[PDB]
């Protein structure tokens, strides 16, 4: 068996580390990734029981709405009914609640509201949008985060909820909105997602707008289509609309923007994000096209992160070093790349591509800033770069030497990306 | 393994699961008809996705035998009020859109595993998502009565309407050069039920012929239009078949069956003093396609012809400014969006024949798909519920109609049963026994008739007022003296507005 006890006594790092690892998952009863479900010939169905007849009658009306996914292979949900009761006050679940508000929610993602057996409760989902964890905020703020602040006041704010619409009724939205209303909790949420699963827009996202001005501690905003992209937190060309846009007041108050699963998000001649004139970090999260030359890029921002994307175009930074120092491409390519690899570029492995720079002997040091300030010309002030899993790079990649050092550029999964070169 | 990586990332892990959830009640579905069997007994059951049965009719079929055959005959009785049941019907599409989208899928990730039985044919269950729509969309229009300034015809429909006021002996008011006999009436009221009953256009209307009205070979209440198309009207790849059904309905003035053989005792014998009818056909010579299939199914001009065009554009002129209604020119006359589906010649020999299949302990044939036709097509194009779907609402029958009355209208049938019946053409003892179930349809919605609209021109025979027909004409009516709403029902929306014999009556215009 093992042992919680022996565990809590090792120190916060090593459980920390545990904690980063299990990602969410506290149950034995979890479904199966959707990764060996398809890679698999057999399809696995159902097909008698005694104690789950009186489980499935009482504890499942309760959990029907975030668990009659899971109709496929009962004995998930049958087995599941016993971690419902216990799971949830676990100690070395608390331990995890208690290690990730230690460190301002980087463990496990992303505690939400939801409105459960008429109470509204918090919930934690898993990456399967399973949840395992439901605690109501009198109970969280109790026993896990009154439990780690003993006395240090800058931890007894808990500003890091998200509220996720799509993940329940717009009549669910609605009483969430209200009871969340009545209580002083708008404080407590940290970021709000949204749903929609020819400008219209939904009766739950219509609710979220216009209690979204009495937030006061929302960043992180993001949006999960495209045809509610295009319409609630692009420009769109639109300045001056009162209703139905999203209350530019609360578009100073956000730090970053997440844009989860698309096609394209410059549809129209420009992926404009000219508001939201206080953003930092932009993550496009699964879309699969998108051109550096269509983003029109605030003031200040500085990180611009990028997953699971399928082709990505560049900032045409070649078609303005050419210019420059006034040579071909094919000459360019052969004549002026060095490919220095020297000792840091090999810190971080990248055995697939391959990293290239200019010269120093072709060039005199003048027209060298030059060529610097054409990429720098290009980026406008950013820092984070974070290239993950990625296809097909249409212009070449290029980075600068500022930030190609101390891995504030990042390129993770590298199959069919290749030749970047540093200047 | 190369689109495995796609695959996954096009769904969010919520609706992967739900979708997995929806085509494991699919395959569940599967296994329990034997349509895949089953790899063993009492262990982990599992089928490989590279034989896997996803068809267009395959779907459709668990849409059917699950999700709208919603009898339920422990808890059936849950659906009184408006306001439960238009959510749960609504709650019944958003599920046939989401086990749709679910079950393509399902077909998109059998291909990656090579599967040649996963073809999806996805205009079809996008006409069958077209269907349930516009039947839910048309609740919706029954439930909102403020949409618009146009509250009575959210009340009353173009077909009620059209049928109750061409069913008027009387044309004082309707028009004077243009719908003088009732027999003339009576064939528009065909064209129009044809034309409401069966969405076609105009040349499918003008391609009707008697022998291409068969029966019910399973329900023998319904009138078969095999609309038979083999390698030339454009199209190559000979067999597309697009089956047709016609249904005898609640109420005896919107009955296409009613009127058809209305028109056709009008044709055949019609007025003995005023208009000599067209006559009783051969059916003595009849080679399998000359004659049944070179008579229409009304007469024009000539007395073999099938009537002009533009007669019928003022004809729906005439009647929709009679009637207040705003014509429109697709609406009456081009292709319907909204169609029965026609089959291909592959499929309606691999699905439908029961002899290919007889690893299946159910066949399609026998109880979702009457007459080879799909069952929710059928019932909604119909107007009707398909959601009950094995009940016996049209067979509901008081005081039935005698076999004495039979036998006193049209006795060649009668004839040719004391004649050789085996020894004629098929098609001649095919339209004798379809004149049998439109004679018994009529004979049961005559007393009706009599009694709404006794001056019509069926009763200008003097052999009417005996005693047996007005006998059962008053065995009938005695039941309506004094009820202030109708006995038969109307239509599935409108059975609580138009019941009353108020509103009923104001339908009509002359003599209300």
């Amino acid at each position: 068996s093992f042992n919680p006890v022996r565990f809590l006594e090792l120190p916060i790092d090593i459980r920390k580390e545990v904690y980063f690892h299990l990602d969410g998952n506290f149950c034995g009863a979890h479904p199966y990734p959707i990764d060996i479900l398809y890679k698999s010939n057999d399809v696995e169905l159902p097909g008698r029981s005694k104690r789950s007849k009186k489980l499935l009658r009482y504890m499942y009306p309760v959990f029907a709405t975030y668990l009659n996914i899971f109709e496929y292979s009962p004995q998930l949900i049958e087995k599941w009914l016993e971690y419902a009761f216990w799971l949830r006050y676990d100690c070395l679940v608390l331990d995890c609640f208690k290690v990730n508000h230690l460190y301002d929610g980087t463990l496990i993602d992303a505690l939400e509201w939801t409105y459960l057996d008429n109470e509204l409760r918090l919930a934690y989902f898993n990456k399967a949008s399973m949840l395992e964890v439901w605690y109501t905020f009198k109970e969280y703020k109790k026993w896990v985060i009154d439990s780690v602040a003993f006395d240090e006041l800058d931890l007894l704010n808990v500003s890091n909820i998200q509220f996720n619409i799509d993940n329940l009724t717009p009549q669910l939205v609605d009483k969430c909105l209200s009871i969340l209303e009545q209580k002083d909790l708008f404080a407590t949420i940290g970021e709000v997602q949204f749903g929609q699963d020819n400008q219209l827009t939904s009766i739950s996202v219509i609710r979220t707008i216009r209690s979204m001005e009495s937030m006061k501690s929302l960043r992180k905003i993001t949006v999960r289509g495209e045809k509610l992209y295009e319409l609630l937190i692009n420009f769109h060309g639109f300045r001056d609309n009162p209703g139905k846009t999203i209350s530019y007041i609360v578009k100073r108050r956000i730090n970053e923007i997440r844009l989860s699963r698309m096609n394209q998000i410059s549809r129209t001649g420009l992926a404009d994000f000219t508001r939201w004139d206080n953003l930092q970090k932009l993550v496009l999260s699964r879309v699969a096209y998108i051109d550096l030359n269509s983003i029109v890029f605030p003031k200040n921002f500085k990180s611009l992160t990028m997953k699971r994307v399928s082709k990505i175009k560049w900032w045409n930074i070649e078609e303005n070093i050419l210019k420059e120092l006034k040579v071909d491409k094919r000459t360019f390519k052969s004549l002026y790349i060095k490919e220095d690899d020297s000792k840091f570029t090999k810190f971080f492995n990248l055995r697939h591509t391959r990293i290239k720079e200019l010269d120093k002997s072709e060039i005199n040091q003048i027209t060298y800033l030059r060529c610097q300030a054409i990429v720098w010309l290009s980026f406008r002030t950013l820092n984070h770069i974070k290239l993950q899993n990625v296809s097909e790079v249409f212009n070449n990649i290029i980075v600068p030497r500022a930030l190609f050092d101390s891995k504030r550029v990042e390129i993770y999964r590298c199959e069919k990306i290749s030749q970047v070169l540093v200047i | 393994e190369d689109r495995f990586q796609e695959l996954v990332d096009s769904l969010k892990p919520r609706t992967a699961h739900q979708y997995k959830t929806y085509y494991t009640k699919y395959i569940q579905w599967c296994q329990l008809n034997q349509i895949i069997p089953t790899p063993e007994d009492n262990s982990v059951n599992s089928v490989p996705y590279k034989d896997l049965p996803i068809s267009a009719e395959l779907i459709h079929w668990f849409l059917l035998d699950t999700l709208i055959t919603d009898d339920k005959p422990g808890e059936k009785r849950e659906e009184t009020e408006d306001l439960d049941e238009e959510e749960e019907n609504s709650f019944k599409i958003a599920t046939l859109k989401k086990i749709i989208g679910s079950l393509n899928f399902l077909s998109k990730l059998c291909k990656v595993h090579e599967n040649p039985n996963a073809n999806i044919d996805t205009k079809y269950l996008e006409s069958v998502t077209k269907l349930h729509t516009h039947w839910i969309d048309s609740q919706k229009a029954i439930t909102t009565n403020e949409t618009n300034n146009t509250n009575t015809q959210v009340l009353c429909p173009p077909l009620l309407k059209v049928s109750l006021n061409l069913w008027n002996p009387e044309t004082n008011h309707l028009s004077e050069k243009f719908f003088k006999t009732c027999s003339e009436k009576l064939r528009f009221l065909v064209d129009f039920q044809l034309r409401s009953y069966l969405n076609l256009s105009f040349e499918e209307r003008s391609k009707i012929r008697f022998g291409s009205l068969k029966l019910g070979k399973r329900d023998r209440d319904a009138i078969i239009y095999h609309k038979v198309t083999h390698s030339a009207e454009k199209k190559d790849t000979p067999g597309h078949h697009q089956l047709l059904a016609l249904l005898p309905q609640d109420c005896p003035f919107i009955c296409p069956q009613t009127t058809l053989a209305a028109y056709l005792y009008l044709r055949f014998y019609g007025i003995p003093s005023v208009s000599k009818g067209d006559g009783f056909p051969n059916l003595n010579a009849d080679e399998n396609g000359s004659l049944l299939q070179d008579i229409p199914i009304l007469r024009g001009k000539s007395l073999t012809t099938y009537p002009r065009e533009e007669t019928f554009s003022n004809y729906y002129t005439t009647v929709f400014r009679y009637c207040h209604l705003p014509y429109k020119r697709r609406e009456y006359f081009n292709k319907c969006n909204l169609v029965y589906p026609t089959w291909d010649e592959d499929t309606f020999r691999t699905f439908f024949n029961e002899e290919n299949h007889g690893n299946w302990l159910e066949q399609p044939e026998a109880f979702a798909f009457p007459d080879k036709i799909p069952f929710d097509f059928k019932k909604i194009m119909n107007f009707k519920s398909p959601y009950t779907s094995y009940s016996t609402n049209a067979k509901k029958d008081p005081f039935p109609p005698p076999k004495d009355l039979l036998v006193q209208i049209f006795p060649e049938i009668d004839e040719y049963k004391r004649h050789d019946y085996e020894g004629l053409s098929q098609n001649s003892r095919d339209f004798l026994d379809l004149m049998e179930v439109l004679r018994e349809r009529f004979l049961s919605n005559l007393p009706w008739i009599y009694k709404f609209f006794p001056n019509h021109d069926i009763f200008q025979d003097p052999i009417f007022g005996n005693s047996d027909f007005q006998s059962y004409f008053n065995d009938k009516t005695i039941h309506s003296k004094g009820s202030p709403i109708l006995s038969f029902d109307i239509l599935p929306g409108f059975n609580k507005i138009y019941k009353n014999k108020t509103n009923f009556y104001s339908l009509l215009i002359e003599r209300p």
